[PDB]
């Protein structure tokens, strides 16, 4: 129940859930599959 | 879900454990990639590390202090501490700072909470029961000068009055000019030459205004106000590596010359354990 | 007039606890969103990035050369380099891995480290890495480094080699600060064959080396890190 | 016959072949692109000169040496001379872009060392006075020129001290950066391809600079016997989808 | 439920009331298998006797003090109790340990209570009022060192502020390695020759760091802290027999030398009343 | 603002009330249960099983 | 008697805060409106009349 | 809501810029009369300027 | 929820969103369009 | 009601109602049925 009318008044957020990654792991162009050779 | 599954011996041609780390990736390997692995699962979720949770707890942002005492013949009340301002800024304490700067932009909504506590250090019969009032000076509007100034009227500014001993507690908006707050700038607030860098030229939120309304006892009371600062709706964008040196001023990333070294030299060789 | 009755707890103000406020700036509309590149929600996102560990300490000040592990033309049997695997502390305290761990108290999970080889294209060596889980020494000659989680490393094409340290433990969690009941083991590296570099070349070369932890991996019970204090307030 | 090796990248008028690569980056795996209505404010029609300015400028070369520290370069400082993508930002109140970054350096299978070739953004540099000293103007747009960590302190300045990014943080922790590693054992040439990356939809191209390009030498040149000792690194950088608004007289900007 | 049933007079060859101990069973043997009874029922549930309802009133865990004084001049604020800390356990007073002790591992959220009275033994004026504000450090975090060190910031940690006088109230959850916490353990932290012995080595949840927030008055102020536990949602392992002789330690089972019997002697025959 | 009035008692802490309280670690995760023999829910469980009577007290 | 707990900020005044009070004047009726020609609902609606400006400020 | 519309270059006989003001009235010119726009929107609905916000302190 | 019985004792009104500057940028008699000549 | 997001918040358990003395009063490897002999 929000007791109050602006949504700054609200408590914190819940859980993104989202978490991924591969922006910031993996950010190569031409995509790399484990197993098969880095470079070709 | 499972944390690590089943995988028993493997004679392959297919490698995962060799990389180029030269491309710039963190390939994805796993314990089963490379030993005999039997089934376990997770149990969790990685709850408490969502930078929600992480930035979303309240951290102390400044303490500062005003006195109630005979204003008479004091010719700077705010020099006298009759009461005192606070260009506000998150970069003063340094513990939530290296916290921030773990991302470039942050944009949240701000949970403050005011304490306030009483001191007598000389003489006196009692202890007063004043009332704080602390009022949000946004830039643009008339500064107090005097501990009783026309501006603490405070007639469109938002002020909170409460009781020394206790806690004032109030959020505020996400109000940042742009889409977020940057923790870093790399610019000018024009192309002067000689112009400060960094933060400082956007880091303009006003600054936060304190006072007793209580006129004088007979004796002096120390009111010492501490800040503390909840992130919430939180919303980071952009790693960066963690600060490693000490700080030195709010908004720039001037570390203090002759440092010492960050990293902890070995007792022994690169053999060592 | 509902009535009521307060309990103990009442007026406290816990850093932690999360309820609404009334908002001070009634009615203020917010700047629109933009879209950034980058948006980070987890903590758990980043520690999966690897990072270069100084794992050649050894110097008196911080420099570039701490994080050269050397290796030497023609050594046989010999030992590269040794390290507790204390996450919080020594080597891999100023990692990003290292670096965030301090945020928390317990971590549980795998480790992924790499060393990736910079030596001329024309030179061939072949390494050992080896990880002792908990309850031996740190291994003292590759004999005993061999018995234990192991890699033999071929040089090649192929530049980085990833060695996992697999979750080995009784207890579900450890402490992120050293502690002995608590402790993961040690990871060693030694010549399998030996470096041997193509003529007219001479002199040391050196493998770089990564820190990053698995998908595996959790973190928690949050806390204030050993990394930073200050004594006087900042200003302008 | 695709190798991740082999490549080639042409823009504009401009053309790049490397054959030998390692893939390439796409910093935060987004790849340039212009700025949407839905996130639009100024309510000016933009400029788009396309392939007159999307082409590739390349710097003037640098030397590495067995005593390098690395180099530091600011964009869109380092282009604010370049043909007419230097025009258009003096003469625009705003612009926008994204660029593609190719770093070059190329020896033989008895040389080694190894560079790391980093994009940062929002580098905002420390002073090596310390306190809160600030950076003057001119010491952070070095223009094609870029920053040498090798150099000396200057008053007004920035620290060049390498083990601490110019920032207060350790070279080591540059890797959760988007960057990539140039060995000479592996690899010849480093391509980074930035989208734009910022908390307003357009910005000033000179009170502010987006990104700093780094090339920090780490595992140090190791030359063959009686070789010389050194290699040269050049940098060719394109803008990509650039965009200017704001017309007007012609910005005057110190120094 | 029926607590006996109807059971009249009996001439068998079937004699539940002869056993053999020895085999280790505790036959369930009622008054019907030997005398003749009649039908009554239990009325009762045995509600009161669930270990939730065993372990879940608040029990007094610790008594600790800290003054507020002016701190000029103090070389060691630790040592003045300026503020103090309590490496945390349950072991310190005896009533509840005796309780939990009667289980080997047991696993429960805690849900702890903490008073606070002033007292004042020497010539004040008044009594001053005073904020405490209690930050749980847990291990691998800065310890304060001053009683208003950049420790007490406590942006990632958390700490609550209430006045003394009140009480504060919170709950934790379960913050265990293992399943469960172990009220023993025959082992050691590794096989060193030297190494302690028993629980110790297990219990190694940090210390609660307490503190008064206010500056000083003219007098000093002595403030002593309380803190209670409650065990909510109770799991307890393997009974064992209760504890006879007196405690000497936190976490060892050690009982003093030359102890007295335990066992009541006669006053009178083993054919005595 | 919902009008109230407190009662006697208001503020007493009473050591067998047994009431909510905020978690001072929002969202932190246990440790997994595992299974373990000798589960205890009671002590009516347990009088039931015999122990000796040192009767013969006279030492 | 419902259990409650009062959190930080209690008793404290807000000049920017909207909440119900009871009226000092209960069941007073107020004067009829009747219709007035210029009602402003925005300030938005007037800063689009345009004024005039000093703009020879040099006296 | 739309702050601007896009529009183009005009070679007209319809001049929204030039009035009378004489007449009292103040014609509600836009940027998009005067100079070539692209679209934008709002974002933003003018709530905290409302009288009863205004005077509600 | 109301919790008191008279009107005043409500809390502050909620936005207008009425909005109509005409009464004041153009009370003109004779209608004026943009673009068509101001006096004819 | 739970006011509150965590599960450690909540008030103390309720009665297992569980009780089982049979692991503890009981636990012979062959069964033993009162009446008959114990040892066979
Ligand atoms: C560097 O990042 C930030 C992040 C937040 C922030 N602000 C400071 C001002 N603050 C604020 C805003 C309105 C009213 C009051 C009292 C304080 C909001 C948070 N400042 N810098
Ligand atoms: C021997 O059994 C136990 C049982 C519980 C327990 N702990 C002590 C630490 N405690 C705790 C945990 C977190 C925060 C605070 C203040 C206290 C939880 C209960 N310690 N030992």
């Amino acid at each position: 129940i929000n007791y109050y009318k602006d949504a700054a008044s609200t408590s914190s957020a819940g859980q993104s859930l989202s978490m991924d990654p591969s922006k910031f792991t993996e950010p190569v162009k031409d995509l790399m599959l484990k197993g098969a050779p880095a470079l070709n | 879900t499972v944390a690590s599954i089943s995988s028993g011996p493997k004679h392959t041609q297919k490698v995962p454990i060799l990389t180029a780390n030269e491309t710039g990736a963190t390939m994805p390997v796993l314990p089963s990639d490379s030993i005999e692995t039997r089934t376990t699962y997770m149990h969790f979720n990685g709850s408490e590390t969502d930078v929600e949770c992480f930035l979303g707890r309240a951290a102390c942002v400044h303490v500062t202090e005003i006195q109630n005492k005979d204003a008479t013949g004091i010719d700077n009340h705010r020099e006298a501490k009759l009461f005192n301002d606070w260009k506000i800024n998150l970069s003063s304490l340094v513990q939530l700072r290296k916290k921030l700067e773990l991302f470039t932009y942050v944009r949240f909504d701000s949970e403050y909470t005011i304490l306030a506590t009483a001191s007598q250090p000389d003489s006196a019969n009692y202890s007063s029961n004043l009332v704080v009032q602390a009022m949000y000076v946004p830039p643009g509007a008339p500064n107090p000068k005097e501990w009783d100034d026309y501006t603490w009227q405070s007639a469109s500014n938002p002020s909170v009055f409460f009781k020394v001993g206790d806690t004032s507690r109030f959020s505020v908006p996400y109000v940042g000019l742009a889409s977020a707050y940057n923790c870093f700038y790399d610019g000018y607030s024009h192309d002067d030459a000689e112009t400060q860098y960094g933060i400082t030229v956007l880091n303009h939120m006003g600054s936060m205004a304190f006072r007793i309304v209580n006129e004088h006892d007979e004796h002096k009371t120390l009111v010492k106000i501490r800040v503390y600062h909840r992130a919430k709706h939180v919303e980071a964008w952009i790693p960066r590596a963690p600060r490693a040196l000490p700080y030195t001023s709010i908004g720039r990333t001037n570390y203090p010359k002759n440092t010492e070294p960050v990293i902890k030299k070995r007792k022994g060789d690169i053999k060592s354990y | 007039g509902l009535p009521t009755t307060t309990l103990p707890g009442s007026g406290q103000f816990l850093t932690t606890d999360d309820r609404q406020s009334p908002s001070a700036l009634p009615n203020y509309e917010p700047t629109p969103r933009i879209h950034i590149p980058g948006k980070v929600h987890n903590l758990l996102e980043i520690i999966q990035v690897d990072t270069l560990i100084p794992m050649n300490n050894t110097h008196t000040k911080d420099e570039v050369n701490s994080y050269l592990i050397p290796l030497n033309a023609n050594r046989q049997n010999e030992q590269v380099f040794g390290t507790n695997l204390f996450i919080g502390d020594g080597v891999f305290k100023t990692t990003l891995l290292g670096e965030i761990v301090q945020y928390y108290t317990h971590w549980s999970g795998s480790l992924r480290f790499s060393l990736m080889y910079t030596g001329p294209a024309l030179s061939s060596a072949k390494l050992i890495l080896a990880y002792t889980p908990p309850g031996a020494r740190g291994p003292q000659d590759r004999r005993e480094a061999m018995l234990g989680t192991h890699v033999v490393w071929d040089i090649g094409l192929q530049s980085t080699i990833v060695m996992t340290i697999p979750w080995t433990s009784g207890v579900q969690f450890r402490y992120t600060d050293p502690d002995t009941y608590t402790s993961a083991g040690f990871l060693s590296c030694w010549y399998q064959t030996s470096l041997i570099l193509p003529p007219e070349t001479t002199g040391q070369v050196y493998l770089l080396s990564f820190i990053s932890a698995c998908p595996d991996f959790k973190l928690r019970l949050m806390k204030d890190t050993q990394t930073i204090s200050q004594t006087v307030a900042l200003t302008e | 016959g695709y190798s991740d090796r082999v490549q080639q990248i042409t823009l504009g008028n401009s053309t790049i072949t490397t054959q030998e690569a390692a893939n390439a980056v796409v910093c935060y795996a987004e790849w340039p692109e212009y700025l949407p209505d839905v996130d639009a404010s100024d309510v000016n029609k933009t400029s788009k000169p396309d392939t007159s300015v999307c082409r590739f400028y390349t710097l003037d070369s640098k030397t590495w040496t067995t005593g390098s520290k690395g180099w530091c370069w600011k964009l869109p400082d380092a282009l604010k001379d370049m043909g007419v993508f230097g025009q258009n930002m003096f003469f625009h109140s705003l612009g926008r872009s994204g660029y593609t970054v190719h770093v070059q350096c190329n020896a033989t299978k008895f040389h080694s060392g190894c560079l790391l070739v980093v994009v940062i953004p929002e580098h905002q540099l420390a002073s090596h006075e310390g306190g809160n000293v600030s950076v003057k103007y001119t010491f952070t747009h070095p223009g094609e020129r870029g920053i040498d960590l090798s150099s000396a302190n200057e008053v007004g300045g920035p620290v060049k001290d390498v083990l601490y990014n110019m920032n207060g943080t350790l070279l080591g922790n540059l890797l959760i950066f988007p960057h990539q590693f140039i060995n000479l054992r592996t690899n010849n040439t480093a391509t980074i391809v930035i989208p734009y990356i910022n908390s307003v939809p357009i910005d000033s191209m000179t009170r502010h600079n987006n990104v700093s390009l780094m090339v920090i030498p780490i595992a140090p040149l190791t030359v063959p016997t009686g070789a010389t000792p050194s290699l040269p690194i050049t940098v060719t950088i394109a803008p990509m989808c650039t965009e200017f608004s704001g017309i007007r007289s012609k910005s005057i900007v110190p120094q």
